[PDB]
RNA sequence: CAAGGCAAAUAGGUACAGCAGUGAGGAAUCUUGGUCAAUGGGCCCACGCCUGAACUGGUAACUUGGAGGAAUGAGACGUCGAUUUAUCGAGUAAAAUUCUGUAUACAUAUUGAUAAUGACAAUAUGUACAUUUGUCUUGACUAAUUACGUGCCAGCAGUCGCGGCAAUACGUAAGAGACUAGUGUUAAUCAUCAUAAAUAGGUUUAAAGGGUACUCAGA
RNA sequence: AUAGAUGAGUUUGGUGAUGGCUCUGAUUGAACACU
């Protein structure tokens, strides 16, 4: 079962994770077939910039991704999100207006 | 570009540098990434790039 | 620095020198350093091949030096020019 | 009581060393005094290195005022007045910060700015031109370029400075290439035909002042090729940026520098020694 | 922790050299001896008291294995060529005669004949030896506590560092509290001007200000670290240069990084109180160390 | 040699050169403890004279060595747990290994004050 | 399925080379913690449950990186150490004065995470604090000296070596050279070493030409 | 990646060679001693 997934890596409280297209019963930091993107949770801020805003640098190759997902890769619920923001997949959680 | 550069930043006023001007030896970078396959043949145009392919092996 | 590469053998001790670029210093023995510190050499590179006597070690050295390959003299032999590029690169000697 | 070492020091400090506790004429009052070029040496010893010139107040102005004001090329005033480049530059990076202290009603550091240029040597630019600031076509020596080759060509050839480049290597270029200010020697050029004078300093203008377009224009479509790979989502907290590249530039073994993702089979160097772990870069 | 190295930092014993502005080293800088003596001494014996001398000035907070790998045998330099020269000749007339060059006659007949012979066609100034020897410090100047002593904010490349340390300087318009980082070309480092002031003010003693405030130009304000009205330290005039390599702004307290330190044919950028033969003496040492 | 010999291996690694302590080398050990089995003095070769306090070990692996008591005085006897490490008496044949003043069983000259981390003393302690 | 160890009897289990931990061996290497919040996996229509992987806290200078304080400081007409008793040093060193607020402590905000969920911590800002020296070396190689004691004795030593009654080499005292929260020693690897030489060696007298040349294979 | 190639002590009445040993450089998942 391919999927894309996040594989975590960095230092004691310095995460940093790559997004791969690996098989589902793997190890999390074993070699993959591929390497689509990269991912930093914590979110940085523009040097010059004082408004306060923040930002999430993604790096993401969405031709390779929607190549994977055309097949039946199966994206964790993490990369799903990133995945819906790009505007690949439908949102699967929203917020209850009610 | 939202925020205009300012004087402090040395993007200010780029002056590119003449060519060979400088010898900066990057230091070798350790490790591997899988090499991604290839999806189509190395000659010939494949049957998954024509009219409709897609059409025809996920049909509605 | 000197001209081109030079080898001499006194005795068991083979001497090789080498011209390099400038900059690159004196990276050569204690006894070399001396000798080419005193007549003006800056750049150079210096190995001692079969033996280390003091004494050959230097007879060598100095008979390298007046042993140097004259570019001129080379050039009437053949009959071709011998161009040094680094002149006419930057349009002079660069001391 | 003071030992004959301080004695003797406190005495050299009264009578010999006494000129330099307080600063009364302008210019360098250094140890090494003059040297045979007109330059003060801070240090005796040393007799290479020496106390050049600095801008004066004044002549950063005349500097501001030309590339602001009258949006001449950054190339033509540096072979104007014999600026570098890299300078000219920097000189409007801080004076334009000055014009922002200023603006935002900062106290400057006046008193310490007068007493220190009078330390220094200076150049006022404009009319009264005495010598050029520093060197505009300083060179670097590639390394290539460093080796002693005796290259045999024929008696009778000519041997020109595009043919020694490609003597050192096959990628190098001669030196009429490597100018910061390459215009200088079209400029020149004209000046052998005999071209009247003011005319080769207007085709100077268009030449420099077209160069940089050129240069603005690339790094526009850069900046702008830059920009359309990221897709700015704005979302309830943050603004995610998805930037886009191909995965497949990984090299022939996958080991190559430029790719992007944390490489798979490599421990932590972080027991290293020499292992930097400062910011390498304050963009 | 005060280590047993700076035991005795300004001795008038030893007469060693400091990056700094005070009177002792101001003595020892201008007492010392024209010419070491390496007459008996061998060749490590020549080298090690190279090392000690210009170790005790460049990079004296750093230690001796972080220098050692810092250290770059890679010196960089420069060659000027006016356009004049290359618009006129193409570099074929350095190659005339076998490659080398036409040769001319010796000197002991050109003045010998009331006319000099014609100009030999080279770029003006073409014929000088460039310093490279100096260069041996050179990777010593692209710090930032190094950068801001040589730009007269600080007395002292100790007192520069503090102000990176206590987070007061700001590069490239971001707070930078290492003094290690390594200056890029275009980098431009500002120093608070609070601490300019002090650092290059002159010694507030109180003692002179109890007949001064009773009893364009400034004002006295008791409240504040310098003696007011500011003025220059008692002997900053001696040590008062600015390289080349650097521009800096007097009144913000701002520098820019233009470029490396690069010699020139005939002069260096290196700020260095010591001769060709004991940076040569240094440069051979720090080879292999031995 | 042609090309040919060297393809057939002629080129053979060099005959082992004798560790200074075998005993230590072999298994790459910097230290080895061992209970002493004889306590007594060794004679200097041709050039040198003196009495030099040598104990005859057994180290944990079985093999039974003469090492070196450096130091003036020592309190180690029959059956006595000292560790050993590596080096040599010079001027004393069978004599390649020493004994850590600091170790286990053997203590530190008392009355040291040069060199104290050699012979495994601590501070005076005057002042402290 | 069989055997031995442990356990078991009419039983027929267990093997920590899963995590933490104990004993043993050894010169020598850690906590019987928290949480599934993040990432990954298994089951599940869904919700959700489980996860000693994993994420986090703890221990150990084992290593690396950083901090560990800068400026002023002249007659306290004091102190000490030597010794030519008046010369040379400790010494700008100290005290003292003027500033900074680094590691860190505390406080606030943001953040790791979002559909929701924060075990624990990072980052930013504000205020506040000026806290140790230690170790080796000193004949030459190899940077750095005298005095006293010992007298081929006691001891030093990586190599050559030193000590036999006026020892710059041993043991003390002082000075000097150097590294520094590390410093030496021991063990090992690379290089030094063209010191197994493919690049690139050599074999008359120094390690090394076979007793001989017809000759298959092979060059 | 174009700067990267280095020696020193020790055999002899003495000289020049041959030839080992040790030192100088860098390092360890290290141990010990003094801190
Ligand atoms: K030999
Ligand atoms: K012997
Ligand atoms: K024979
Ligand atoms: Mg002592
Ligand atoms: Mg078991
Ligand atoms: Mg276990
Ligand atoms: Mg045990
Ligand atoms: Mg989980
Ligand atoms: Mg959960
Ligand atoms: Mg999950
Ligand atoms: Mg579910
Ligand atoms: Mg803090
Ligand atoms: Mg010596
Ligand atoms: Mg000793
Ligand atoms: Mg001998
Ligand atoms: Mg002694
Ligand atoms: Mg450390
Ligand atoms: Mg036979
Ligand atoms: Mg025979
Ligand atoms: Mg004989």
């Amino acid at each position: 079962v391919l999927k894309l997934r996040l594989a975590r890596f960095g230092r004691t409280n310095a995460p940093f994770y790559n997004i791969v297209v690996a098989h589902a019963r793997t190890a999390r930091n074993s070699k993959p077939l591929e390497v689509i993107g990269t991912y930093d949770p914590v979110p940085k801020k523009d040097t010059y910039d004082t408004t306060g805003k923040l930002h999430k640098d993604i790096k993401l190759d969405v031709t390779r991704a929607k190549y994977w997902i055309g097949v039946g890769a199966q994206p964790t619920d993490t990369v799903w999100r990133l995945l819906s923001l790009v505007g690949i997949l439908d949102p699967k959680y929203k917020k209850p207006q009610p | 570009d939202s925020v205009s550069i300012p004087p402090d930043s040395p993007n200010y006023i780029k002056v590119p540098e003449p060519p060979q001007s400088s010898e900066v030896r990057h230091p070798f970078v350790k490790g591997h990434l899988p090499i991604p396959r290839s999806i189509f043949p190395k000659k010939g145009v494949p049957e998954k790039v024509q009219s409709g392919y897609v059409n025809r092996i996920a049909p509605k | 620095t000197i001209y081109g590469e030079v080898t001499t053998k006194v005795s068991g001790t083979i001497v090789r020198l080498n011209s390099r670029p400038p900059g690159f210093g004196l990276r050569v023995s204690h006894r070399i350093f001396e000798m080419c510190r005193a007549a003006g050499i800056r750049d150079l590179s210096a190995k001692f091949l079969r033996s280390r006597n003091p004494m050959n070690t230097v007879k060598a050295t100095y008979q390298a030096l007046l042993s140097q390959p004259n570019p001129e003299d080379l050039a009437i032999g053949r009959g071709k020019k011998l161009v040094d590029v680094r002149k006419v690169y930057y349009g002079g000697s660069v001391y | 009581v003071q030992s004959v070492r301080r004695q003797k020091m406190f005495s050299w400090l009264d009578k010999k060393g006494s000129a330099y506790k307080e600063h009364t004429r302008q210019g360098p009052n250094l140890l090494g005094g003059q040297g045979k070029d007109g330059l003060a040496v801070p240090f005796p010893n040393n007799p290479y290195f020496k106390s050049q010139p600095v801008l004066s107040e004044g002549s950063r102005e005349i500097i501001y005022q030309d590339v602001m004001e009258k949006g001449l090329p950054i190339k033509a005033v540096s072979a104007k007045y014999n600026v570098d480049v890299r300078r000219v530059a920097a000189v409007i990076r801080l004076k334009e910060i000055e014009k922002r202290w200023i603006k935002e009603y900062k106290p400057l550091a006046r008193p310490y700015a007068r007493a220190v240029m009078k330390m220094l040597p200076q150049t006022v630019l404009g009319g009264p031109d005495q010598k050029p600031h520093e060197s505009i076509n300083d060179v670097h020596v590639h390394s290539y370029t460093t080796q002693q080759l005796f290259v045999p060509v024929s008696e009778s050839r000519e041997f020109t400075r595009e043919d020694a480049a490609k003597a050192f290597g096959d990628h190098i270029l001669p030196v009429d290439k490597k100018l910061r200010v390459p215009e200088l020697i079209e400029f020149q050029k004209d000046l052998l035909k005999e071209v009247p004078l003011q005319e080769a300093n207007r085709k100077f203008l268009n030449a420099t002042a077209a160069s940089e377009a050129k240069i603005a224009e690339r790094e526009a479509k850069r900046r702008q090729a830059v920009e359309d790979a990221i897709t700015r989502v704005k979302t309830d907290r943050f603004e995610f940026r998805f930037q886009e590249f191909n995965a497949e530039n990984v090299g022939h073994d996958g080991r190559d520098r430029n790719a992007v993702g944390w490489r798979y089979g490599v421990p932590f160097p972080d027991r290293k020694r020499s292992q930097i772990k400062i910011p390498t870069k304050v963009e | 922790m005060k280590i047993r190295r700076l035991f005795k930092y300004h001795s008038l014993k030893k007469k060693p050299i400091r990056p700094t502005w005070n009177k002792y080293n101001l003595y020892n800088l201008a007492t010392a001896g024209r010419e070491p003596r390496i007459s008996g001494k061998t060749f490590f014996q020549q080298k090690w008291l190279a090392k000690s001398l210009t170790r005790a000035y460049h990079g004296e907070h750093i230690k001796e294995r972080k220098w050692a790998r810092m250290f770059s045998r890679r010196l960089p330099a420069v060659v000027n060529m006016d356009p004049a020269y290359m618009a006129k000749y193409n570099g074929s007339e350095q190659a005339a005669g076998r490659g080398s060059g036409l040769s001319e006659p010796p000197a002991y007949e050109k003045t010998a004949d009331e006319k000099p012979a014609k100009q030999v066609i080279a770029n003006p100034g073409r014929k000088v030896p460039t310093p490279y020897e100096q260069m041996t410090f050179a990777p010593l100047e692209r710090r930032l506590d190094i950068a801001i002593f040589r730009a007269l904010f600080a007395s002292s490349a100790r007192q520069a560092r503090q102000m990176v340390v206590h987070g007061a300087v700001t590069v490239n318009g971001k707070k930078m509290k290492h003094p290690g980082y390594l200056l890029n070309p275009g980098d431009l480092f500002q120093v608070d001007v609070e601490r300019v002031l002090y650092a290059t003010g002159a010694p507030k003693d109180k003692k002179l200000l109890a007949a001064a405030m009773k009893a364009e130009d400034n004002e006295i304000d008791p409240s504040k670290p310098y003696m007011t009205p500011w003025r220059p330290r008692n002997y900053m005039s001696a040590f008062a240069f600015i390289p080349r390599y650097l521009e800096v702004n007097q009144n913000i307290c701002a520098a820019v990084y233009l470029r490396h330190p690069v010699a020139r044919p005939g002069e260096s950028e290196v700020p260095s109180p010591f001769s060709p033969t004991i940076n040569q003496l240094a440069f051979n040492w720090y080879l292999r160390r031995g | 040699a042609t090309l040919n010999q060297v393809m057939r291996g002629c080129r053979k690694p060099q005959r082992a050169r004798h560790a200074v302590s075998p005993a230590l080398s072999s298994i790459k050990s910097p230290a080895l403890k061992g209970v002493c089995v004889k306590v007594g003095i060794t004679r200097p070769k041709k050039p040198n004279s003196g009495e030099r306090k040598t104990a005859r070990v057994r180290l944990s692996t079985g093999k039974v060595i003469t090492a070196y008591i450096p130091g003036e005085g020592h309190n180690i006897s029959q059956h006595s747990v000292v560790l050993v490490r590596g080096g040599r008496a010079q001027d004393c044949p069978g004599v390649r290994y020493h004994l850590v003043r600091g170790a286990l069983d053997l203590a530190g000259v008392a009355t040291r004050m040069s060199s104290r981390s050699k012979y495994g003393t601590k501070k005076p302690k005057k002042a402290s």
